[PDB]
Formats: C-alpha cells, sequence, structure tokens
C-alpha cells in the first residue's frame, strides 16, 4: 500500500512549508523592525 | 542544510530527521510537529498540472507559465531537500530527475529549479539556457545562489527559486548579460549582501539524452575587487563568445 504513503508525507510536507514560511517572515520582519 | 537520497516514499531516518530540525528552529516547534504528524487528516494540496506550451504563448508568456509553475510547487522551507541534485551528473540523468519533480509535485529549492527550468524549456530552440552562479557576503558569512539564465531574440532573462523575489526570475528585457548580472547586484543590496563571485555556465544543450554535465563555471570573475565597467566587459567579451558558438 505504498502510494498512500506518498499522498500523507505530500500533505504533511505541504502543511509543515506552509509553518516555516509563515515563520521566516515573522523572523524577517522582526529582524527588520 | 539535509538532502534526501532515499526516494519517494521517504524512509524513516530521513523523515524524521526533518521533523528534527523542524522542532529546533521554531520557536513553537514541536507544540505543531505534533499537530501535523498527528493528525488521522490533512488536506490533499492541489496537484499543480505542468504547462505545455501552446501556439498563443509568447516566449515571455511560456516563461512566466514555468516560473508561475515553480512557485505554485513553493520553495522548500522544510530544511530538507527533496530531490537529489548531483551538479556533475549527465544532463540525462538530471532530467530524470526533473520528471520525479513534475510527477511528485514537492518543494523546490534554488538548484532543483535550475534543473526543472531546464527540462522545461528543452523543446524551445529559440530559447538559450545557462547557469548564473552567486557568492555573496552577508555579516561574515559567505552564500551561494544559482539561477537559470536565459537568452532569446537579443534579451537576456532568468528563471529561479528564491525566498526572496528579486533574486528569481527576470523578465525578458535586459539587453545586456550585464544588464541582467547588475540587476541581481543591485536586488542583493537590498539584503546587505555584497557580491563576491559570479559564475556563468555554458548553453545547456536542448538534447535531453545528452549525457554531459551541465557547465557551471566556464566563467568566474571576482566581481568585489573590480568597477562596474570592467565587469561589464568582461560579461560582455563572454556573452558574445556564447552567441558565436566559440565557447
Ligand atoms: C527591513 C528590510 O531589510 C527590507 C528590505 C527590502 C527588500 C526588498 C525591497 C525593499 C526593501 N526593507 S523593507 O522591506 O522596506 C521593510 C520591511 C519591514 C520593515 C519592518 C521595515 C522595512
Ligand atoms: C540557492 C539557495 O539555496 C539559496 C540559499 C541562500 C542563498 C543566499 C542567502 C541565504 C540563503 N536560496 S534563497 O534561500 O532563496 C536566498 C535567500 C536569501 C537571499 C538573500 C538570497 C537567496
Amino acid at each position: 500500500a505504498q502510494q498512500e504513503l506518498k499522498q500523507r508525507q505530500r500533505a504533511e510536507i505541504y502543511a509543515l512549508n506552509r509553518v516555516m514560511t509563515e515563520l521566516e517572515q515573522q523572523q524577517f520582519d522582526e529582524f527588520c523592525k | 542544510f539535509h538532502v534526501n537520497k532515499s526516494g519517494f516514499p521517504i524512509d524513516s531516518h530521513t523523515w524524521e530527521r526533518m521533523w528534527m530540525h523542524v522542532a529546533k528552529v521554531h520557536p513553537k516547534g514541536g507544540e505543531m510537529v505534533g499537530a501535523i504528524r498527528n493528525a488521522a487528516f490533512l488536506a490533499k494540496p492541489s496537484i499543480p498540472q505542468v504547462p505545455n506550451y501552446r501556439l498563443s504563448m509568447t516566449i515571455p508568456d511560456w516563461l512566466q507559465a514555468i516560473q508561475n509553475y515553480m512557485k505554485t510547487l513553493q520553495y522548500n522551507h522544510t530544511g530538507t531537500q527533496f530531490f537529489e541534485i548531483r551538479k556533475m551528473r549527465p544532463l540525462s540523468g538530471l532530467m530524470e530527475t526533473a520528471k520525479e519533480m513534475t510527477r511528485e509535485s514537492l518543494p523546490i529549492k534554488c538548484l532543483e529549479a535550475v534543473i526543472l527550468g531546464i527540462y522545461l524549456t528543452n523543446g524551445q530552440p529559440s530559447i538559450e539556457r545557462f547557469p548564473i552562479s552567486f557568492k555573496t557576503y552577508f555579516s561574515g558569512n559567505y552564500f551561494h545562489h544559482v539561477v537559470l539564465g536565459i537568452y532569446c531574440n537579443g534579451r537576456y532573462g532568468s528563471l529561479g527559486m528564491s525566498r526572496r523575489a528579486e533574486l528569481m526570475d527576470k523578465p525578458l528585457t535586459f539587453r545586456t548579460l550585464s544588464d541582467l548580472i547588475f540587476d541581481f547586484e543591485d536586488s542583493y543590496k537590498k539584503y546587505l549582501h555584497t557580491v563576491k563571485k559570479v559564475k556563468i555556465g555554458l548553453y545547456v544543450p536542448h538534447e535531453p539524452h545528452s549525457f554531459q554535465p551541465i557547465e557551471w563555471k566556464q566563467l568566474v570573475l571576482n566581481v568585489s575587487k573590480m568597477l562596474r565597467a570592467d565587469i561589464r566587459k568582461e560579461l560582455e567579451k563572454y556573452a558574445r563568445d556564447m552567441r558565436m558558438k566559440i565557447l
């Protein structure tokens, strides 16, 4: 049942990527400030 | 910076080491690592369709479509680069990896963007493609970046992926290679990076079954000790050599 692992990992990767993007903007903003 | 040599799906050591790095750098990691990891259901993210060149597109239109495809893949902020790119692999095998990218649809960083740039611009022979690498200095550190230089109908441009909007794609509107390069340097000035070195590669052949490696550094020039009048010359001689299919 190997595809299902991809599809789930893709969904976790994009989930996580959302958060690190939002993190990196707060870091860069508070940098500037 | 870790890279995945396990392919897809990702094996357990490299998967856990991703959540490793993610929980340290995040001030509130672990609280959120669990929420993704342990969640019965997540939304299945949209799969962007890979663009195909249609006769109603200009070259600038196709170039924006490639760049928009990469932007939808998103820049990889996870800390774990998902597709291994061995720079000196034959072009043939790097193209295989680009196929992986479009068929697995995952975030990417700048190097992988360049490979996929090449893979999507094979098949339009009016476009020539060559990598531009930058070594830059900021706050006691050196950094390395790469983009796909583009040459078509007497105009230069680029494709790329960056965390910064001014260090990727550049429209097909620069009249010299130097104007392209000098735009990047001014863009880096916004982020207080000093450009120390610039490496220009060779045109990447349009044979997708070539087994030669990409040439990454036919021209290397130490822009730090040089004045713009002489950067331009050195860059202008080399661009013209590229066009006269000497180099
Ligand atoms: C704070 C900073 O470095 C940015 C740099 C920048 C980059 C690209 C184009 C313009 C400027 N300056 S800023 O974007 O104007 C800025 C952002 C956030 C704050 C709090 C101040 C300034
Ligand atoms: C090509 C790559 O991985 C870079 C990493 C890097 C490069 C320069 C400075 C910091 C990090 N791509 S990038 O993260 O998009 C990038 C970030 C910041 C700048 C100022 C340029 C490029």
